[PDB]
C-alpha cells in the first residue's frame, strides 16, 4: 500500500490493505470480509475482460 | 489478525488495527505505535464469525461490567 510512497516500506497483509480502501470510500469494512470470494471472482473475471 | 471472536458474534475495530506482542492483544492507530486496552467502545459488531477468515479467540472487556454491581 501507501507506506513505501510515504518512505521506508512496511509490509501488511493484502486483505487488510483492501479493507482500508473501503474505509476510504465510506463503506463499513465488514462488507469486504463477508464477500471476499465474490470480490475475488469478479476481479479475476475482469482481468479476463 | 483481522478479527476476534467473543461469543458467536464478531467484532471489528473502529479505526486502526489489532496487534499482538505474544503476551496479549491490543488495538492501535496505524501511523504511530501506542497500544491500548481492548474495550467495548473501541469496536463494533457485525454478522457472525463463520463468514470471516483468520479470526482468533479472546474476550472483550466491558468497562461497565465491574461497576454495574454498584
Ligand atoms: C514480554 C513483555 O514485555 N510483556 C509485557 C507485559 O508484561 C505487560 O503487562 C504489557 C503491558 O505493558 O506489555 C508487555
Ligand atoms: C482449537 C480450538 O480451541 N477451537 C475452538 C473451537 O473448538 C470453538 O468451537 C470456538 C468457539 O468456542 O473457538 C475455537
Ligand atoms: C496463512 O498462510 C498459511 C500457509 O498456507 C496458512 O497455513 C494459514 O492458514 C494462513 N493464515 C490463516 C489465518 O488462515
Amino acid at each position: 500500500g501507501w507506506t513505501f510512497g510515504a518512505g521506508a516500506a512496511l509490509q501488511i497483509p493484502f486483505a487488510m490493505q483492501m479493507a482500508y480502501r473501503f474505509n476510504g470510500i465510506g463503506v463499513t469494512q465488514n462488507v469486504l470480509y463477508e464477500n471476499q470470494k465474490l470480490i475475488a471472482n469478479q476481479f479475476n473475471s475482469a482481468i479476463g475482460k | 489478525a483481522p478479527a476476534i471472536c467473543h461469543d458467536g458474534k464478531a467484532h471489528f475495530p473502529r479505526e486502526g488495527v489489532f496487534v499482538s506482542n505474544g503476551t496479549h492483544w491490543f488495538v492501535t492507530q496505524r501511523n504511530f505505535y501506542e497500544p491500548q486496552i481492548i474495550t467495548t467502545d473501541n469496536t463494533f459488531v457485525s454478522g457472525n464469525c463463520d463468514v470471516v477468515i483468520g479470526i482468533v479467540n479472546n474476550t472483550v472487556y466491558d468497562p461497565l461490567q465491574p461497576e454495574l454491581d454498584s
